[PDB]
RNA sequence: GUAAGAGCCUCCUUGAUGAUGUCAUACUUAUG
RNA sequence: GGCCUCCGAACG
RNA sequence: GUGCUCGCUUCGGCAGCACAUAUACUAAACGAUACAGAGAAGAUUAGCAUGGCCCCUGCGCAAGGAUGACACGCAAAUUCGUGAAGCGU
């Protein structure tokens, strides 16, 4: 160490700078969907009277108007929406929509006329939208939304209808019964519960470490079986309620399940069910012998769901995938 | 380590600080190497 | 032969080759080997010992043991050396461009500096000797079976 | 046991007072109690201090303050990247870090401070961080501290105070300062920035002399590939150096442009004509 | 074996050879010597894995087997002198 | 600011600290929050210490400033510390040292109607209690230091946090039988692992269930 | 979620996931041999459903 | 009757049915 | 002729 | 810069002594909530124990948080009999 001192003039010397260093049917593909979009297709919807017109909803956030069964070509363009359709409705006539938009905006849309209806909003982004079955009037729509509440929502009165918790899992889908009193409810908590909904007061919670989400929910024309696909590719047929047990059909099994939801078909001549498969191949399944049909591959895409035509005799069943849509025979 | 010192405890306190060496009446090194 | 000392490899290892399985002839008379050094080893060793056990129980016995130690120190600290032997462009001082260290302010009436209290218990390996056992003869059918 | 303390951030005065702190703050990547010394390098600079402890500085061995790349006195990233590839794990779990860090340098025999100096053969990265550096970089490297109250006017002691008026700089792209401040080994940073910035048959070389030879220069772009012939001009102190394949003529020919230092002698390697002249 | 299972097989031998520094335990050091001869390096196989077993100890059957395998292998010349050698290590009438 | 600091270092909002020197849960907090709050022991013991304190400290200062007392100040001073300061806020964290010196403090009641028996007397008639305030004095002189290090060891816990596993075994009771159980299948499993010079290695691990068993159902019974 | 610990291994996203040390085979660092053996490292997993 | 936890402030597979309601008995409720 | 142990707070 | 000394020649001009390198660590999990409620072979629960990649209360190597909570069975490798088909110098 050196001295204290000498430092002190070393530092003087710094601050001045100083440097100085000195017998089951077999249905085949028929034609393709009118038109198409690039994006997934975000959900299926078809005029229910009539059935000739179909509304594509895509991941493009444009809905697609098509014409459809017979001489084949889509219907129009449907703009508005502010991001990606969730979900898609109508109403009984047809000439009236709702639309599910995941920026949690609720609107309806016109479609005869050429352009929509209105652009509404919610609380959440809704995970449902239905319209209401009964009353030709059906002012309000039942829907359901990550607030895990089933919700139906007055509309033409410029508010909604009324909210009602049934579980705490985030609703997947609603789908009201013909007897009013009750809606099927299902859930993201697993659990499958009936609602009372026109009473604040829901129905009955079932199933919960069972029915994995909700990927398929479907009821039978006669309203005596409702079957809903399960993400664990098992489809689980509940036998409808009216009755103290009030539930089960039978088990169907075989189909595949890769997480998505998948829109689920049927040919409903107390016959056959058919729903797509998550690998993307076209399911068919024979129903009423308690097992299916085959197992026939058609989209080279994941399968988003598929369609039936009305109820008279055997028809033909549309098809529709991610990216792409194909109606079959 | 250079670290870990932060707060004592009881039963820590300064004890025995004085050791006891052997005195000479009780035992004796040297004498118990010299022993008989 | 020289591959057992991959790794750490520092000062006492003592197996290498094979011929410490034997011992080297038989017990001897000898005063140096047989016995032992000087009283003048264990006489500095014992010193030793007693320095460092002199710092390191003054250290852990003063930390033990809350005095609050001294005032602070005097390490005026006068620092001449090269930085870090740079040889920089030009020239960043005269000479070695010593530097003035002293001794850090005390600790204030707060305890709290840098809390941790966290767990990393254990986690290093240790390097791994030779078996260096005389290998045995198996148990056969009887004594296995046994 | 003073710490790495560079030349770079040392100062250009030759004495400079410091003050160690014993206990200070956690080191930002060893997480551990260390000392923080600090010292102000200018007149009216601000004090500088060394976040990095002593096992953060041995583990990326750089200045204690301006943690530059090594002794070369480049940034970081780029030259550590250079080396040979990382060779690093500071991902996550400072727990497993611990671990590796204690056992490293409490394994580690050999190390020091200022002890020694160089002692190394040449480098793969020497010449690119050599090109990639500059003298005593010292410029606004401390004291401005760029402060909002004076850029509004609401400053009532001006320069009085420190952070000196008209300091701060256009938040548009990096800093230059606080924006390498904000990662630490993670961004690729201006140190690739100025990276890439500094990567950007016959052949003829000057500059050879007496020293250089005819069989050095055919030894050394014999390399490359197969040598037609080599024209060895003393008048003119240079060669021409002719391939049979231009491919190997273009390799030791951009490879040669600047690059080519013989016996210690830089040697300016300009391409051949070939135009028939 | 997990490592020897790899299409590198150049760090399982090394490793080999690091188990070879290792505890040997007369067992896997003989076997894993015997299977990493068997793959590749015939005449350094066989010369390290007889140092080795030269080195700590005399063996029996993998003392016969090794001379077994080294005089099939190409030559029973050296084979010979080293179960000579084996031999006058530990002499007995088998 | 001490208390508030106290609470202010982990969130709590269970309870208020009142200058009065009584922290009280004002949300009403249960449950977790009540195993949560605590502060009973060295909190409870400085607010018996600031209680004391801050008890004389704005008795002192009603006396010199506001409210005039003068021999009202040494009548609560003498009275109010005898009887007001043997009961007060100490209670709990005290024990021996109140126990003790609140007999003292009634030996100073003695005093006090020894003093100033006969001619008169009502109420607080004074008989300064200072040498009572030297022997409560003297138990913050003895109880100061353990308060010391105790405020210091659980205020320096407070911002460091529970250390790693600090063993503290042989809690005696019925533990040691357990610690002497285990402690008895640790040799036996050395010296089980050592009966057979080769043998098996998994095979030893299951022996320790059949001998364990076995010597329970064997001496606990017939 | 809060990406502090979690339902897993603590900081655990598979890569380099606890110390995997060194190892070396004799005075020599190995480079074709383990950009091989990474080679077919890469080769040995494929995408797929299975 | 209640300690704890969670998040929102570019190519495949082995074919067993269903809807009309009431008693002894078993299990789950802080409504006695 | 006298003698007067007593002395509570949490947690659980 | 002040104070002092005519120290040198003007009241102020010049000279000498004494006071002599601050600041920086400067300035700018726990709240709230739905849910459901708790191990030891048929129903209920005493408790104390063992290792952490889990902690709080508690000055504390006292102790307390439903037994404070978390916590299931994979083995380093074979050997012999019977029948059928093909090939064989």
């Amino acid at each position: 160490p050196a001295h204290i001192n000498d430092f002190m003039f070393e530092q003087q010397r710094r601050t001045f700078a100083t440097y100085g260093y000195a017998k089951c049917y077999l249905p085949k593909k028929q034609i393709h969907v009118w038109s198409g979009h690039t994006k997934g297709v975000s959900a299926v919807r078809l005029f229910p009277l009539s059935g000739h017109l179909l509304l594509s909803c895509s991941m493009d956030c444009k809905i697609k108007l098509w014409e459809v069964y017979g001489e084949r070509r889509c219907l129009r363009t449907f703009i508005g929406h502010s991001k990606a359709v969730r979900d898609i409705c109508f109403n009984t006539a047809g000439t009236q929509f709702l639309s599910a938009a995941y920026d949690r905006y609720l609107k309806l849309w016109d479609t005869e006329t050429g352009q929509c209806i209105s652009r509404f909003t919610n609380r959440k982004v809704p995970y449902c939208v239905k319209f209401n079955p009964d009353e030709d009037k059906q002012n309000l729509f039942v829907a359901g939304m990550s607030d895990k509440k089933i919700v139906q929502w007055d509309i033409r009165s410029g508010e909604i209808v009324q909210e009602y918790d049934r579980h705490l899992g985030a609703v997947n889908t609603i789908v009201f019964v013909d007897e009013n009193r009750r809606f099927v409810s299902t859930s993201d908590d697993k659990s499958l519960r009936v609602w009372e909904w026109d009473i604040p007061v829901d129905f009955k919670y079932i199933a919960e470490p069972s029915m994995h989400s909700m990927p398929a929910v479907t009821l039978s024309p006669n309203g005596k079986w409702l079957a809903c696909q399960s993400m664990d590719n098992q489809i689980l047929i509940f036998g409808a309620q009216n009755r103290f047990r009030l539930n089960k059909k039978k088990i169907f099994k075989g189909h595949m399940v890769a997480g998505y939801a998948c829109q689920v078909d049927f040919s409903p001549d107390m016959s056959y069910v058919i729903s797509g498969d998550g690998n993307g191949k076209l399911n068919i399944w024979d129903w009423k012998t308690t097992k299916l049909y085959s197992r026939f591959k058609a989209h080279d895409k994941v399968c988003i769901g598929a369609v039936w035509h009305p109820h008279e005799t055997s028809k033909v069943i549309t098809c529709g995938w991610d990216g792409l849509i194909k109606l079959w025979d | 380590l250079s670290q870990l010192s932060k707060q004592y405890s009881s039963r820590d306190l300064p004890s025995h600080t004085k050791i006891k060496y052997r005195q000479t009446t009780q035992d004796a090194p040297e004498e118990v190497r010299n022993r008989d | 032969d020289a591959i057992a000392r991959q790794g750490q490899s520092k000062d006492k290892v003592i197996y290498s080759k094979y011929t410490d399985l034997v011992p080297k002839e038989v017990m001897n008379a000898d005063d140096p080997d047989l016995q032992r050094p000087d009283e003048e080893a264990i006489k500095e060793i014992t010193e030793k010992t007693r320095v460092a056990l002199e710092k390191s129980v003054s250290q852990k016995v003063a930390a033990a043991m809350p005095v609050r130690a001294a005032d602070k120190l005097a390490p005026a600290q006068y620092i001449r050396y090269t930085p870090s032997q740079q040889g920089v462009a030009f020239n960043s001082g005269a000479k070695q461009r010593v530097i003035r260290m002293v001794e850090m302010q005390k600790d204030p009436m707060e305890p709290p500096r840098f809390k941790i209290n966290k767990k990393i218990p254990r986690g290093p390996p240790s390097p791994p000797a030779p078996v260096m056992h005389s290998p045995s003869r198996k148990m056969t059918v009887k004594e296995q079976q046994e | 046991d003073f710490p790495i303390l560079c030349q770079t951030c040392l100062g250009e005065n030759p004495y400079i007072r410091m003050t160690k702190e014993k206990y200070g703050k956690e080191c930002k990547i060893c997480a551990r109690p260390f000392t923080v010394f600090r010292w102000c390098p200018g007149v009216r600079m601000r004090f500088k201090k060394t976040e990095v402890c002593q096992t953060c500085s041995k583990l990326k061995n750089v200045c204690q303050t301006c943690l530059l790349d090594l002794e070369y006195g480049l940034p970081i990233q780029v030259r550590d990247a250079g080396l040979s590839f990382k060779d690093d794990m500071p991902k996550s779990d400072v727990n497993k870090e611990y671990y590796t860090q204690n056992m490293e340098r409490e394994i580690s025999n050999s190390d020091g401070t200022r002890p020694v100096g160089m002692l190394g053969k040449a480098t793969s990265t020497s010449d690119m961080l050599l090109k990639l550096a500059r003298t005593t970089p010292y410029y606004k490297r401390n004291r401005p501290h760029i402060c909002s109250f004076w850029v509004k006017g609401e400053c009532k002691r001006g320069e009085e105070c420190p952070y000196r008026h008209e300091k701060p700089t256009d938040p548009d792209d990096p800093l230059a300062d606080q924006n390498i401040k904000d990662r630490y080994y993670g961004i690729n940073d201006p140190v690739a920035d100025k990276l890439l910035k500094r990567a950007s048959t016959t052949l003829y070389v000057g500059g050879l002399g007496d020293t250089i030879t005819e069989t050095d220069l055919r030894n050394h772009f014999y390399q490359f590939g197969e040598i037609r012939t080599i024209t060895v001009v003393q008048r003119q102190q240079c060669a021409f150096i002719q391939f049979a394949t231009r491919q190997a003529a273009e390799v030791a020919a951009e490879k040669s442009f600047n690059k080519l230092i013989v016996n210690g002698r830089r040697l300016n390697v300009k391409w051949g004509r070939s135009q028939a002249a | 074996e997990m490592e020897m299972k790899n299409r590198q097989v150049n760090h399982a031998r090394n490793i080999w050879d690091r188990a070879i520094t290792t505890l040997p335990r007369v067992n896997q050091f003989w076997y894993k010597y015997t299977y990493m001869e068997e793959m590749l390096g015939n005449v350094a196989g066989a010369r390290q894995v007889f140092e080795r077993w030269m080195e700590w100890q005399p063996e029996e059957q993998a003392w016969h087997s090794y001379i077994n395998f080294e005089l099939r292998y190409k030559e029973v010349d050296r084979a010979r002198t080293i179960y000579e050698r084996f031999v006058l290590v530990h002499p007995d009438v088998k | 600011n001490m208390l508030n600091l106290l609470i202010h270092r982990k969130n709590l909002n269970y309870l208020h600290l009142d200058y009065n020197f009584n922290l009280k849960p004002v949300k009403t907090l249960t449950t977790k929050e009540r195993k949560k709050s605590r502060f009973g022991n060295a909190f409870h013991l400085c607010r018996e210490v600031l209680r004391l304190t801050k008890l004389v400290v704005d008795s002192h200062v009603q006396y010199r400033l506001g409210n005039v007392d003068a021999f009202q100040l040494a009548d609560g001073l003498q009275y109010i510390f005898a009887h007001v300061g043997q009961l007060t806020g100490m209670y709990r964290y005290k024990y021996k040292l109140m126990r003790q010196i609140r007999m003292c403090k009634d030996l100073k009641h003695l005093i006090y109607y020894r003093f100033n028996t006969g001619p008169v007397g009502k109420g607080p008639g004074c008989g300064f209690w200072a040498a009572g305030w030297r022997v409560w004095l003297f138990f913050m002189r003895g109880i100061t230091p353990l308060l010391e290090r105790w405020l210091g060891n659980l205020l320096a816990r407070q911002f460091e946090g529970r250390h790693s596993k600090g063993v503290a075994k042989t809690v005696t009771k019925q533990r040691v039988e357990s610690h002497f159980d285990l402690e008895l299948r640790a040799a036996v499993m050395h010296d089980i692992l050592d009966m057979m010079p080769e043998g098996i290695k998994q095979n030893k691990a299951r022996t320790i269930l059949q001998h364990l068993s076995e010597a329970w159902r064997c001496w606990k019974a017939n | 979620r809060k990406r502090k610990r979690g339902v897993d291994y603590n900081a655990e996203i598979p890569f380099e996931k606890k110390p995997a040390l060194g190892f070396y085979d004799t005075s020599e660092e190995n480079y074709q041999a383990l950009d091989a053996d990474f080679r077919k490292l890469r080769q040995q997993d494929l995408d797929g459903e299975l």
